[PDB]
RNA sequence: GAGAACAGAAAUCUCCAGUAGAACAAAAGGGUAAAAGCCCCCUUGAUUUUGAUUUUCAGUGUGAAUACAAACCAUGAAAGU
RNA sequence: GGUUGCGGCCAUAUCUACCAGAAAGCACCGUUUCCCGUCCGAUCAACUGUAGUUAAGCUGGUAAGAGCCUGACCGAGUAGUGUAGUGGGUGACCAUACGCGAAACUCAGGUGCUGCAAUCU
């Protein structure tokens, strides 16, 4: 229970602070690109780790607030064949490939930059409120972006498979990783011992019985498919805003007008404390 | 599609700040408020002016750098960039010259007394009876060499060492407060 | 032991100086659209700019204590205020200092034609970057206060004066074209806050080398009426227009 | 309604104080290490009280935070030896309690006087489905004012599962 | 404060929380709240090469240091710092 | 439009209690070899929406709720500051009069809108 001077003098945090959606402290270290060499556009990277979602985008800083130009998702997988795992490490690497292919085709180079030349980009990452470490899906997706055609400044001390005691990159473990080693290895090392955990995981993959070899065939075919087509034609948006708002607007509360609310006050003065 | 405009008073450029200045004449009400063609007309006039700008500002010297990824106070390989001259105007500074000049009664000594200021070689000096390099000042070094050993062979004289050094640095501080008052 | 010492040695002077910093402390009278006014109008010198939270019953042009205090204490040189009344309605202060003192105090009557950036179709931008300026009219060089407001913008919206430059972040411009001719001793033409862009196109006679530039109008299309003007010392010119050497 | 909202345990933090730093501290602590597996860390005695045998940055606090199935087991033991009945007090305003058992010898091991066999105190933590907003750094958010268990709910829970009884309110 | 059997007026665990009086080589109008407020890792910095101050009796195609710039430096995944 | 992500401006933006949360992002919450992290799978992390999914997450109204913005020269052309004087003048000075100029209380209005990829029966 706060006083009058307290809450009539005190201050608020920022709106975007009220949520875990921005680390303005590093946003202020990034909005400073260097920033003292000279002007050159911003190319930043946004990753958010949500359930069922793989949100990876690239913004343009504007006074209109932002215009995120590049964006990645999870639902354009059937055209590449593999469709499952809209979150996992194969997903990270795959979307790292796919964003590369789409932004490639949208620059329109492979098969204004005034007279010189192609000028390949360098897109960085603003970390967000996910902590930075090694051995995870984030830097696998980074590998995917690189081997798709992005050029990001980084070190490999983060690439899952990185040794930090004797600084050793394991290309064998990384290759197994890439073709489905850690995940399907967990599958088989759980499966030789129990089937309940094995069934709890890979909820459809248990029904299609795709072994690491076959999902690595999936890996290869999907790799070549990403390198082939960054098509990404979205939903037609059947039942447009009108019908979407028929759903999202059939059971919403709107404002109670001043006449009605003053009549509620009239109830308050007639029956509540107006002597029953 | 054109490139050359007519300036009855040909315009000037000032490129360290990317500016152009025209000294032509304008009719009184050509740009007035009550215009609803204010947008089109003034925007077309400055359109001609910035046409002049972009026709002017492209055949300048550049600076190609043959270095690749890792240019510390510079660029990568892929680009080639445009430079800026100094503008013909003196914009307002923020201060006078950030000067610092004095005598401190020691500079007069350096000049009149034939004393060349020392060369500040280094710090890690060699102390015998040790077998190592330990700095003249920087790790309990040649400064603190009496508050360490076990017996001195001359009221403990170690504390006296420390208090003497305190008087010394205080004399330093007094002759520094003088110099910074003057 | 060195934080407010790195900050302090920044606050200290320079020879080839940095950018200059701005100060926006609201006066005793503001409005919501004035909050909008400040953001939309100074919307480029973000980051390097200062805003405040509260109000001041202040007279800028008579004494020069209070804002001098604030500016010395915040390490800046570009004081701004929006001073309102019945007669001097919308007589804002756009004043530059010099050495924590003040050089000349400028107050512009800000006109009632406020057209914000949302007054037209929204667009993109590269925030904070260094703009271009164009100045048409011989009055911009023969009219002393037009020269003053000219250089005021020319040192406020100047940015980091760095040699190396690239076409990419070279997009935006101010259009300065005074509201017609003049003569000395009569009601004056007004200035036009005209924020525009430069968009590249083949000239069919300039072609690959020379483009054809088209500007788009989005705002914030504002206007400026002159206000109250100071005229400082000539020793100020002696200290202000020199070389480090 | 309770579709999913329960009061599972989060962690059991022990609270042991010593009026001296030495082999006694380390003896009870090695006992803690065999009890838990996670080495009982040392926390600083905040500053001196001079009446109790404590000074500044002394490292005299030793607490263990037990979780996992071992937690259910240690609670079943640490109530069974309490006869499944605790005293009137210690019900937290959060839905928990901190209670101690005299002479932990009473369960299992023998004495061995020269290893540290003393009285201890536990403090339990509960949780509600929806209260994981504190733990996750991102999505930093609030909880309902009624969706949080309190003194009334910890009396309810001391009545609830584990079937404990209260020794005269 | 609600809690807090050995242990209590100041011994250890939560909660509401004090938007702070967070704690600042402070004094600020203010002011950093993923912090300048703690501890866990990492390391050298009194580097060298060049224009202005001068400047030496081998008056050393600049030897001395000052300021400025780079080149490297440590960190980090990272733009950065 | 719900919102996913970023925001622009930072209480109309929060705190205090419900109800709705019907779609889908949205979360709650189950498992633990290898990457892994510490006193611990407390946080991260190998899995899908997996087991539980509307109770918090989260928007809204619901309340003259508390707290905050605009305007009524509304006070207010207020006092006052230099602008005429042997006006006023024993003295703590007030005027006419012109440059400018109120402020608060006061009287009411309101408690968040935009942009880009996305999914909706």
């Amino acid at each position: 229970a706060k006083s009058s001077a307290y809450s009539s003098r005190f201050q608020t945090p920022f709106r975007r602070r009220r949520e875990g959606k921005t680390d303005y402290y590093q946003r202020k270290r990034l909005v400073t690109q260097h920033k003292a060499k000279y002007n050159t556009p911003k190319y930043r990277l946004v990753v958010r780790f949500t359930n069922k979602d793989i949100i990876c985008q690239i913004i343009s800083s504007t006074i209109t607030g932002d215009v995120v130009l590049a964006a990645a998702y999870s639902h354009e997988l059937p055209r590449y064949g593999i469709t499952h795992g809209l979150t996992n490490w194969a997903a990270a690497y795959a979307t790292g490939l796919l964003i590369a292919r789409r932004t490639l085709q949208k620059l329109g180079l492979d098969e204004e930059a005034v007279e010189d030349g192609p000028r390949p980009f360098k897109v960085f990452l603003d970390i967000g409120l996910q902590r930075t470490t090694t051995g995870a899906r984030v830097f696998g997706a980074l590998k995917g972006a690189s081997d798709g055609g992005l050029y990001v400044p980084h070190s490999e001390n983060r690439f899952p498979g990185w040794d930090f005691e004797t600084e050793e990159i394991d290309p064998e473990l990384l290759r197994s990783y890439i073709f489905g080693g850690h995940v399907s290895q967990y599958m088989e090392e759980l499966a030789d011992d129990d089937e309940e955990r094995f069934s709890e995981l890979f909820k459809g993959y248990l029904a299609d019985d795709i072994d690491a070899d076959s999902l690595e065939d999936i890996y290869t075919s999907a790799h070549e498919a990403i390198r082939a087509d960054p098509a990404f034609k979205p939903t037609e948006k059947k039942f447009t805003k009108e019908q979407y708002a028929a759903e999202s607007k059939k059971y919403r509360q709107t404002k109670l007008s001043k006449e009605e609310r003053a009549a509620r006050v009239a109830a308050k003065i007639a029956a509540l404390a107006g002597q029953q | 599609l054109p490139v050359t405009v007519e300036k009855p008073i040909p315009v000037v450029y000032d490129l360290g700040n990317l500016a152009a200045f025209d000294s032509n004449v304008l009719d009184k009400n050509d740009l007035d408020s009550s215009n609803a063609r204010r947008e089109e007309k003034i925007k077309s006039l400055t359109r001609d002016n910035v046409q002049l700008l972009i026709n002017q500002l492209l055949s300048l010297p550049m600076k190609t750098t043959t270095e690749s990824v890792g240019g510390t106070g510079g660029q990568s390989s892929v680009m080639t960039l445009l430079q800026l001259p100094d503008p013909t105007t003196d914009l307002p500074r923020e201060k006078p010259l950030p000067k610092a000049k004095a005598m401190t009664k020691w500079e007069k000594f350096a000049a009149k007394k034939g004393i060349k200021p020392k060369e500040r070689a280094g710090k890690m000096i060699y102390d015998e009876a040790s077998g190592e390099w330990v700095p003249k000042w920087g790790y309990k070094g040649a400064n603190k060499k009496l508050d360490d050993q076990w017996l001195v062979e001359v009221i403990d004289p170690r504390t006296l060492n420390r208090a003497e050094r305190k008087r010394l640095v205080k004399k330093n501080e007094k002759q520094q407060r003088r110099n910074m008052k003057n | 032991n060195a934080r407010a010492k790195r900050a302090l040695v920044k606050r200290e002077a320079k020879l080839v100086e940095n950018v200059k910093q701005a100060l926006f402390i609201p006066g005793q009278s503001c409005n919501k659209n004035l909050h909008d006014i400040m953001v939309d109008l100074s919307a480029l010198k973000k980051p390097d700019m200062k805003r405040f939270n509260r109000k001041n019953d202040i007279h800028p042009f008579e004494d020069m204590s209070p804002l001098e205090f604030f500016s010395e204490k915040n390490d800046c040189s570009l004081m701004v205020l929006m001073t309102s009344s019945k007669k001097r309605k919308n007589n804002m202060t756009f004043i530059r200092t010099f050495g924590y003192k003040i050089y000349d105090m400028i107050e512009l009557m800000v006109a009632d034609n406020f057209k914000l950036l949302s007054d037209f179709k929204k667009l993109t931008f590269t925030v904070g970057l260094k703009p271009m300026f164009t100045f048409q009219g011989a009055a911009f060089d023969t009219h002393p206060v037009y020269k003053q407001i000219k250089s005021l913008f020319l040192d406020f919206f100047r940015g980091e004066s760095t040699d190396l430059q690239d076409v990419a972040g070279l997009q935006h411009v101010i259009s300065m074209t005074i509201q017609g001719d003049f003569q000395d001793g009569e009601p004056l033409p007004n200035v036009l806050f005209r924020v525009y862009k430069l968009k590249s196109y083949k000239s069919d006679q300039g072609g690959k080398r020379l483009p054809r530039i088209e500007l788009v109008e989005i705002g914030p299309r504002l206007d400026f009426k002159i206000g109250r003007i100071h005229t400082p010392s000539p020793d100020m010119v002696t200290e202000a227009h020199k070389k480090p050497k | 309604q309770n579709p999913m909202r329960d009061l599972k345990i989060e962690k059991l933090v022990l609270n042991i104080s010593v009026g001296e730093s030495g082999d006694r501290l380390t003896r009870a602590s090695k006992v803690l290490e065999q009890l838990s597996g996670q080495t009982p860390v040392q926390s600083k005695a905040r500053y001196t009280v001079r009446t109790f045998g404590i000074r500044r940055n002394e490292k005299i606090a030793v607490h263990v935070t037990v979780r996992g199935p071992k937690a259910e087991e240690i609670l079943e033991r640490g109530l069974k030896v309490k006869e499944y009945q605790l005293r009137d007090r210690n019900f937290s305003a959060t839905g928990n309690f901190g209670f101690g058992i005299d002479e932990h010898i009473d369960l299992g091991i023998k004495y061995d006087p020269s290893i540290g066999i003393f009285g201890m105190d536990f403090y339990v933590v509960m949780n509600r489905p929806g209260a994981r907003v504190t733990r996750r750094k991102r999505c930093k958010g609030t909880v309902g004012n009624s969706h949080k268990t309190t003194k009334e709910d910890t009396v309810s829970w001391f009545k609830q599962k584990y079937d404990a009884d209260v020794l005269d309110k």
